[PDB]
RNA sequence: CCGGGCACUCUAACGGGACUGCCCGCGAAAGCGGGAGGAAGGAGGGGACGACGUCUGGUCAGCAUGGCCCUUACGGCCUGGGCGACACACGUGCUACAAUGCCCACUACAAAGCGAUGCCACCCGGCAACGGGGAGCUAAUCGCAAAAAGGUGGGCCCAGUUCGGAUUGGGGUCUGCAACCCGACCCCAUGAAGCCGGAAUCGCUAGUAAUCGCGGAUCAGCCAUGCCGCGGUGAAUACG
RNA sequence: CGCGGGGUGGAGCAGCCUGGUAGCUCGUCGGGCUCAUAACCCGAAGGUCGUCGGUUCAAAUCCGGCCCCCGCAACCA
RNA sequence: CAAGGAGGUAAAAAUGAAAU
């Protein structure tokens, strides 16, 4: 019944950038434990930026995070067996979460073959608003919309 | 069979592979620790009247 | 290949060595 | 007539006459049950007013439970004259 | 109900061992079961006494055993029987230092083993249990006693139904480990079966 | 190139496109271009024509390899026919040679479920 | 490695160390929020500890035990078989369907434990399992062990494929009186199903989940992918 | 016996006329949900088309002969 | 600042179990 309203988890930033954000990604990057090689991959693609285009991955890594965060998503409530479906705002936490979480699911949802030039490209094409995640942002999105109706169930 | 198995146990001849392990205080064949020649069960009884010299509850 | 008797890594989960996996140096 | 059985027991007394499956007291009663369970024809015939016979419900539903004695039952499933699957269980 | 044996849950602090020996392997268990005879050979012709406990020490071919009775009544000094060959048939299958000596437990009624078995011995006179509960409960009480539990399980009185009679006055904490609380049991045989006697005897510590 | 029975694998290199023989999976593969003395990390792609042939001639011939070795192993099957011993029954019901456990599993040589229903 | 030294690390024996005691605010109190205080805090993180009683719960196959029953036998010995049977159904799992992946080579970094009726260094034969030797070790001395995920290099290039390892043929080794039914490895060759799972269903809130290897009990051997422990790297999220 | 309609999975019904596909509901069998049953959800299996002949490359289907089932008819004396 | 009285009231969800 969530007597404690659980403070905010705070992360270590990483090398050479200094982020309270990158690390964040790298975690989701991350899978069975091996930072290592998911730090890797991240850092490894933001090489791959370097060269399809003359920008700093701080900011295009930055921005892809920035366009691919939700306004406002869809949220099933109460009455009716749990009928409606208010679209509710989305709290900074949780577009952080959304954010960084789609961005790795879209880039290992591509085709190519390695694990870095998914990431970059993803990041690109999300710094434009082209990337898949993007999509998803924008599907999420289209839902909330078209829920305006019993929007004033609110809470 | 119970009495004449228990027999068996000490009696240990012919072949080397046939002899078993069996708790001395109860005659159970299984669980047997050889450290002890006790069963888990009787074991457990012994450790907590206090007749094992130096074994105690393990807390960590 | 955690379960083929053909792999360093085989003969690691099985414990056994061999030709595949010998006994250091 | 039986064919088939689920208890060891009421098996061995039944087939080669050996009542060190059941209680000692209980070797005449569960004979002279086991062999009206064997001669009957129809369930019916298996409704003498010492067995308490009567179908079992819900999970058990199919099957039937004379009463051998105190809390004791053979339950078996009979159809097309034969019994079934002749157990000696507790009602519990 | 399920609950640890109050002796197993102190043996460290509070309430030392009973057999106090160190051996490696390829020696423990064969001075194990030993010892374990010399108790079982020890409680049968030595139950007239009541005997509290039964320590054991050994170092090298040494074994001392140190054998608590409220009266040693069967001790009769010296050459008058009773300790002669009865301390020496113990090297039948030993042959080593029997060094057996004779402590007097001086409140029997503060002794758990010796409340349990004198429970079980009335269980066996066929006595009222419940008031012989209700008795010794008091009985240790009456002697100095800081909390004091007597629990008598199964077939009480015969009749078919397996009881439990339950009596205890003052404090007996068993969840606390600075306790000294000595834990006594019986069995009592009887014409309709067997029934146990728990007996919980408390004291302060700190 | 048609080496023994088979032709097929093109650019992938000869000690992976050996392995596609029944006879030769990879421990013989390597053993095969040590001995007779060929780079195991060429094209397959039809290389140097000599060497295609050394290996051809040796490994075709040497030991038994395709249609032929799979006769071999259906006649040692066809051993425990006659008259055979256990293994042979094993070979017959369609159940696991080695003594292993039927009761669930064995999927390999019984085949899909049938399911009986009682 | 020696001389020598033991301040560091470690070993294991007793201790000190926070009690929201101190500051602000709230309150009648308890207490709650917040803040320098320090390794640590408002039960620090985990253990052992399971009230009166409930389930005619479980356990006569650990053992004790009332009653009933068996005694040239329902007891006793032995060889052999069986518990391992398989048209099927369910539970708990192991290994996978791959490229944050596989293979080969090189090269690091643990803890907790076990061993002289054994652990077995180092040589020798052997593709290897393993066998011949044979040193040290009653073991913070010698050995089991190189930890593995990691790193460096190189190779496959996304195809049932260097994924996956089932099944089957052959050849061997070791324990054991003996391994057909029914043992574990080693080597050659076969290389299946599986390309990620219907209705449903489980676990975990911080060293945690996930993932990686290591030890032990039982044990001649082993069907252990099990159970009980050890450490390595190490997420996500909690509006409500 | 004189006309008309009908026999198809376990039950009830389609498909025939415009020959090459046999389909629907219930039931059965497997798996789920529940302490359990029912209900519910997932996934399956199941039909010599009454029978004996004929036509045709091919018959549930078109043509005959029987065999049951149902329905109409049997009037004037 | 402390409610007395008036009114819109959940859905889909049935059954029992085998001596006192
Ligand atoms: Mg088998
Ligand atoms: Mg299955
Ligand atoms: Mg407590
Ligand atoms: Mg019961
Ligand atoms: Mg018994
Ligand atoms: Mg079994
Ligand atoms: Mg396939
Ligand atoms: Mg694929
Ligand atoms: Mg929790
Ligand atoms: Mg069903
Ligand atoms: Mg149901
Ligand atoms: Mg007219
Ligand atoms: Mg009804
Ligand atoms: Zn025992």
């Amino acid at each position: 019944a969530r007597r404690r309203r659980a403070e905010v988890r705070q992360l270590q930033p990483d090398l050479v950038y200094g982020d309270v954000l990158v690390t964040a990604f790298i975690n989701k990057i991350m899978r069975d434990g091996k930072k290592n090689l998911a730090a890797r991959i991240f850092y490894d693609a933001c090489k791959i930026i370097q060269e399809k285009t003359g920008q700093e991955p701080l900011k295009v890594f930055k921005q892809a995070v920035e366009n691919v965060k939700p306004r406002m998503e869809v949220r099933s409530r109460r009455v009716g067996g749990a009928n409606y479906q208010v679209p509710m705002e989305v709290s900074p936490r949780r577009q952080q979460s959304l954010a960084l979480r789609w961005l790795v699911q879209a880039a290992n949802q591509r085709p190519e073959r390695r694990a870095a030039v998914r990431i970059a490209h993803e990041l690109m094409d999300a710094a434009e608003g082209k990337g898949g995640a993007v999509k998803k942002k924008e599907d999420v999105e289209r839902m909330a919309e078209a829920n305006r109706a019993y929007a004033h169930y609110r809470w | 069979a119970r009495k004449a198995l228990i027999e068996k146990a000490k009696r240990t001849p012919k072949f080397k592979v046939r002899a078993y392990t069996r708790c001395v205080r109860c005659g159970r064949a299984r669980s047997v620790y050889r450290f002890f020649g006790l069963c888990r069960i009787c074991l457990r009884e012994l450790a907590h009247k206090g007749q094992l010299p130096g074994v105690r509850k393990a807390s960590w | 290949g955690k379960g083929d008797r053909r792999t360093r890594r085989g003969k690691i989960w099985r414990g056994t060595y061999g030709k595949y996996r010998p006994r250091k140096k | 007539g039986i064919k088939s059985f689920k208890h060891k027991g009421l098996k061995l007394l039944f087939e080669k006459g050996v009542t060190s499956g059941v209680p000692a007291q209980d070797v005449d009663r569960i004979n002279d049950r086991l062999q009206a369970i064997d001669t009957a024809t129809e369930i019916g015939e298996l409704n003498r007013q010492i067995y308490k016979l009567h179908p079992l419900k819900g999970d058990r539903e199919g099957y039937w439970s004379i009463t051998v004695r105190a809390n004791w039952r053979i339950t078996f499933q009979f159809i097309n004259g034969d019994a079934y699957i002749l157990n000696y269980e507790d009602y519990h | 109900g399920n609950k640890i044996h109050p002796i197993g849950f102190r043996l460290g602090i509070t309430r030392d061992w009973e057999s106090r020996w160190y051996a490696g392997k390829k020696q423990y268990r064969h001075l194990l079961l030993e010892d374990q005879r010399i108790r079982g050979l020890l409680e049968k012709e030595l139950y007239s006494a009541g005997l509290a406990r039964v320590d054991i020490e050994r170092a090298a071919d040494n074994v001392a055993v140190t054998v608590h009775v409220a009266k040693p009544g069967v001790v009769i000094g010296r050459g008058g029987e009773r300790i002669r060959v009865l301390r020496e048939e113990l090297a039948k299958l030993t042959g080593k230092n029997v060094a057996l000596n004779v402590q007097e437990v001086q409140n029997p009624n503060l002794s758990a083993p010796l409340v349990a078995q004198r429970v079980a011995e009335q269980i066996e006179r066929r006595f009222a249990v419940r008031r012989a509960i209700k008795q010794a409960v008091q009985r240790v009480m009456e002697s100095g006693a800081k909390g004091a539990k007597v629990i008598v399980s199964g077939r009480i009185g015969g009749a078919e139904q397996a009881r439990t009679e339950w009596a205890a006055q003052g404090r007996v904490p068993l969840h606390t480990l600075r306790a000294n609380i000595d834990y006594g049991f019986a069995l009592a045989r009887t014409t309709y079966g067997v029934l146990g006697v728990k007996a919980y005897i408390f004291l302060g510590e700190v | 190139a048609r080496i023994a029975g088979v032709e097929i694998p093109r650019n992938k290199r000869v000690d992976v496109a050996l392995t596609y023989i029944y006879g030769i999976g990879k421990a013989r593969a390597k053993e095969a271009l040590e001995k007779t003395g060929i780079n195991p990390a060429t094209r397959v792609k039809d290389l140097t024509e000599a060497e295609v042939v050394r290996l051809r001639e040796y490994v075709e011939n040497t030991w038994k390899l395709e249609g032929e070795l799979r006769a071999e192993v259906a006649a040692n099957i066809k051993r425990l026919m006659d008259i055979g011993c256990y293994r042979g029954l094993r070979h017959r019901r369609g159940l696991p040679v080695r003594g292993q456990r039927t009761r669930t599993n064995a999927r390999t040589r019984k085949g899909p479920r049938k399911t009986v229903a009682g």
